[PDB]
């Protein structure tokens, strides 16, 4: 998948994953967050703690990963491991184990 | 002089292997996998938690044509052994697990055999979500799964 | 460190002969030998190393082989260019270098011009020399005798590498002795034996000119 | 008699010990039938040998009559 | 291309530190390990140092602090300095290229050597005297040093040089025999006491 | 130190822990395994689940690794992380519900003739078929089966050190006495593959 490697080194070139998709200096990322539940594990009362297992839906926009799919041989999505993109830090405030992040970086 | 090493080279340094991108001539390409999941023990189904543990191993199978080799120009080489990091993976976790461990638990070594086709046996130790019939207990019996994605 | 030793110390051939040429360590090498060439004041070029693998630039001509403890250099078909003498060294465990051989140009048998020139006058003022030109092979040795007992108690030996322009050889000892002892003993013999001649040869002076 | 034997790595032909004249192969699954196929067992006895019920036993007289299923008699 | 060449001082006393110079030419040090082996006379040869591409130095334990080994990468030589010599250190000295593979190492290339000889001797003209047998005919030459020395007659033929007590003596053949010796320009013709 | 660290420089340059550390490819890695047993810490009944604390040592040769002692003072030893080398992949077949594989990647040693001694410290959780009959009587024979996951035997053959396990350094339990030990190699040809 050549045209994919090429569009793929494109946008990184020069990309900076711990700086937020700013494009003025003020603008704000609109992040639109979901959540599915996939199974609701356990609550338990003795120690005030519901366990459950979950999906997020996180939805935003950065400029830099935007390109014209027509100069690039119509690839019009692409897959991207969420370590070298941008992510919002969206994490379980009320959480009761300590754990904020999620269970698996994927794609 | 090696010929596992001059290989090696050949693969990944001279073709410029890119583990990132699936191996597909065209992005409209799907790669097949194949799967097959042997049993090595079942180690407790806890009712109180209806949580199922089982060891298995995860029998997967596609084919790479970016790591095709001619064997008569390596030493008659037919199979090669590799770091799971340093080829593509289809990336296949266990959906309904309950801990939250989706992943594979020995990433063992990759083989690669010279007709292009990969083939990865990673043993894990699985907790999936088996909701129990509690009916007919002690006579009872239990439709555990094991779904992967 | 491995302790080397080379056989035979010298190797007589002729042009186009088959010639082998072996070293043998004291302990396992594990093929980390290699083997280089030598000549009167000429700068050492290495022929082989790991056992088998030519130096670029060296003809076909050599080949190495061996494993363990025992190894060997072959030439497939002796040429002039390579009389020579070739050392054999491992380098797994310190540097150790075999006693080399040399190799040298079969001929046929030549027998000692033997001949002896006295003490000078000059020289009871102030010995004689025994010379055996042209022999071959330089499988040779030589000694004094005088008055029934051995002679030369400051005795000295050379002999020279083999003349191009007969493939020979020239051996010159010195009957060293006191120049009161000289005057003293009256007479003295050099006597030599090789497989250069048949039969024992000697010469000899008396106690004056 | 002759037999083929998985006592010596690789297989061999191996004349029985005094005693033991037939051949036999047996044969059966484990964990990695996923890909290997049966197992494999070569050797001479003096009687044929006994067989659980997932094992196949095969015995015969001849010599070399049990191969590898990948080498032929 | 590759050319290794050994030059210093040819003569040297014992107690007094010698000191060889490696001219390189062909290669680049910073990409070569130069190695540098000593023989001395009557015995094969043995290794006494080298000389790292990195810039390091590493020496025979036996001679460990007599060594002394440096490089100038700037114009292609290496350099040697050993104090306390003896004579048992005479001999021919070379310095060599290294080939690696991984961190094994072994010579590949040598010098043409320079020898080194450490004698109490001091220069001395030959004491030229004649030989006949009363055809063969000889010529001898005593006590001079340095090494070397030319004779010529009037199928000559020249013995190896041999050492008494530390200086030369040299025996000839083919009247006179004419020695020259450059110990002091000198020339000398010496007739037969016949 | 100077010499060691160029030593360690020389060797790893250009070493690639992904090929076999063998001359040729046809050549079979000899690697000695011995397991040292240090402690029984509990054998679980009703799960069919023993508990030890083992030491895993791995002996093997790697063909690119020697060195020459005279080259760097005489070092004649050297410890190097296990993560750089190539390592053999034993794996707990028998594993219930532990870790299949070493995960304490302690130092090698490596010595100038290329021999390596690897003893990670392992935690197994080998699964036994628990006998219960004679309970409280009962003898148990558990055992844990150790095996190269990938490689097989015409790529790399793994030889018991000795043919028990070490038990010198065993801390004694409070609960079970260990009556025997024995170890076992065990080869397998399969219909696919003669060779
Ligand atoms: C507790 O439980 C454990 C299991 O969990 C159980 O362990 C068993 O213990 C018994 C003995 O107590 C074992 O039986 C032995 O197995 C040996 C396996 O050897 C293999 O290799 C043989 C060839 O290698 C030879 O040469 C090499 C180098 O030269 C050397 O390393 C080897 O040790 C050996 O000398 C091979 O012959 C052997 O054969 C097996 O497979 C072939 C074909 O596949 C088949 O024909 C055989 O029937 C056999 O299955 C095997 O591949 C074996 O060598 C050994 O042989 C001895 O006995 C036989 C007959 O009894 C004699 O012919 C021979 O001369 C020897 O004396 C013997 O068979 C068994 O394997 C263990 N099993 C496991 C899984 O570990 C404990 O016993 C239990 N303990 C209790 C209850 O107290
Ligand atoms: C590969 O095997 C064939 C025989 O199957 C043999 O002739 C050939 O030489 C082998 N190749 C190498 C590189 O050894």
């Amino acid at each position: 998948s050549e045209a994919e490697g090429r569009l793929r080194e494109k946008l990184f070139s020069g990309y900076d994953s711990s700086v937020r998709p700013a494009r003025e200096v003020g603008d704000r990322v609109r992040v639109s967050v979901g959540l599915i539940l996939a199974q609701l594990i356990s609550l338990n009362e003795k120690d005030e703690e519901m366990s459950t297992k979950v999906y997020l839906d996180l939805e935003w926009t950065d400029y830099r990963l935007s390109w014209d799919p027509a100069e690039h041989d119509g690839i019009d999505s692409l897959r991207i491991t969420a370590e070298s993109v941008w992510l919002p830090d969206v994490v379980l405030l009320n959480n009761n184990d300590g754990n904020f992040d999620v269970a698996l970086d994927i794609s | 002089l090696n010929e596992e090493e001059r290989l090696i080279r050949h693969l990944f340094q001279e073709k410029g292997y890119n583990k990132e991108l699936r191996p597909v001539a065209h992005k409209e390409e799907s790669v097949d996998v194949a799967l097959a999941l042997t049993l090595s023990n079942l180690i407790s189904l806890k009712e109180v938690e209806e949580t199922l543990t089982t060891n298995v191993w995860i029998e997967h199978g596609w084919t790479d044509n970016r790591l095709k080799w001619n064997a008569e120009e390596f030493g008659n080489i037919s199979v090669l052994r590799l770091p799971p990091d340093m080829v593509w993976l289809p990336e296949i976790v266990l959906e309904n697990n309950n801990d939250g461990s989706f992943q594979i638990s020995y990433s063992c070594n990759v083989l690669v055999y010279h007709y292009g086709f990969v083939y990865w046996l990673p043993p894990a130790i699985f907790r999936s979500s088996c909701p129990i019939s509690v009916t007919y207990f002690p006579f009872d019996w239990q439709n555990c799964s094991l779904k992967f994605s | 460190d491995i302790v080397i030793t080379q056989s035979p110390s010298l190797l007589s051939a002729s042009v186009g002969d088959r010639v082998t040429l072996t070293c043998k360590g004291s302990q396992n090498i594990d093929n980390y030998l290699a083997w280089y060439q030598q000549k009167l004041g000429e700068a050492p070029k290495l022929l082989i190393y790991k056992t088998n693998s030519l130096q670029t630039g060296i003809p076909s001509r050599f080949s190495g082989s061996g494993s363990g403890t025992d190894y060997t250099l072959t030439i497939s078909s002796l040429h002039s260019e390579d009389l020579a003498t070739y050392y054999c060294y491992q380098y797994i465990n310190g540097y150790t270098f075999g006693t080399g051989t040399k190799l040298e140009l079969k001929r046929a048998d030549a027998a000692p011009t033997v001949s002896i020139f006295p003490p000078s006058t000059e020289q009871l003022a102030t010995s004689v020399v025994c010379l055996m030109n042209n022999f071959y092979p330089r499988d040779i040795s030589v000694k004094w005798k005088i008055d029934g007992t051995e002679r030369r108690d400051g005795v000295l030996d050379s002999v020279t590498d083999q003349d191009s322009k007969d493939s020979t050889y020239s051996m010159s000892s010195t009957l060293s002795l006191t120049k009161a002892d000289y005057e003293s003993h009256n007479l003295y013999t050099c006597e030599v034996v090789h497989k250069t001649s048949s039969s024992p040869v000697v010469k000899s002076f008396n106690r004056n000119e | 008699i002759v037999c083929h034997t998985t006592a010596t790595s690789p297989i061999s032909a191996v004349t029985c010990p005094p005693g033991e004249n037939l051949c036999y192969r047996k044969m059966w699954c484990d964990a990695f039938c996923s890909s290997r196929g049966k197992v494999v067992e070569l050797g001479c006895a003096a009687t044929c040998p006994s067989k659980k019920p997932y094992e196949e036993v095969t015995c015969c007289s001849t010599d070399k009559c049990n191969p590898h299923p990948k080498q032929r008699p | 291309e590759v050319q290794l060449q050994e030059s210093g001082p040819g003569l040297v006393q014992p107690s007094e530190t010698l000191s060889l110079t490696c001219t390189v030419s062909g290669f680049s040090l910073t990409s070569y390990s130069v190695s540098w082996l000593r023989q001395p006379s009557g015995k094969g040869p043995e290794w006494m140092g080298r000389m790292w591409d990195d810039g390091g130095t590493v020496y025979n334990s036996g001679l460990k602090s007599r060594l002394s080994i440096s490089r100038d990468t700037s114009k292609n030589q290496v350099f040697l300095k050993m104090n306390s010599l003896q004579t048992d250190d005479t001999g021919t000295y070379y310095c060599t290229r290294d080939e690696r593979i991984r961190a094994i190492n072994w010579f590949a290339y040598w010098g043409q050597g320079t020898l080194v000889t450490v004698s109490s001797a001091e220069t001395t003209a030959p004491s030229v005297y004649p030989l006949a047998p009363g055809v063969t005919l000889g010529c001898l030459v005593k006590g001079y040093f340095p090494e070397p020395v030319t004779v010529t007659w009037n199928g000559v033929h020249t013995f190896p040089a041999v050492l008494q007590s530390g200086l030369y003596t040299l025996t000839s053949s083919v009247v006179t025999c004419n020695v020259a010796h450059p110990g002091q320009q000198h020339q000398r013709w010496t007739r037969k006491l016949c | 130190s100077e010499h060691e660290t160029r030593l360690v420089a020389k060797l790893f340059k250009d070493y690639s822990s992904v090929v076999r550390p063998v001359e040729d490819h046809r050549q079979v890695v000899e690697v000695t395994v011995g397991l040292q047993l240090i402690q029984l810490i509990n054998v679980d009944e009703v799960n069919q689940i023993v508990t030890t604390n083992v030491r895993l040592k791995q002996q093997w040769v790697d063909y690119n690794l020697k060195w020459n002692p005279d080259d760097y003072g005489g070092v004649k030893k050297i410890h190097i992380p296990s993560e750089k080398i190539w390592r053999p992949d034993l794996v707990l077949y028998n594993n219930a519900d532990g870790d299949f594989a070493i995960v304490k990647f302690t130092k090698v040693l490596l010595q100038y003739t290329g021999h390596i001694t690897w003893t990670p410290p392992a935690i197994f959780k080998s699964y036994c078929e628990i006998i219960v009959t004679h309970f409280p009587f009962d003898e148990q024979n558990c055992s844990m089966k150790l095996g190269t996951w990938t490689y097989d035997g015409s790529v790399v053959a793994i030889n018991p050190e000795s043919d028990q396990p070490d038990l010198s350094n065993f801390m004694e339990s409070g609960e079970w006495v260990i009556k025997e030990s024995r170890g076992w190699k065990h080869s397998v040809t399969y219909s696919c593959c003669p060779d």
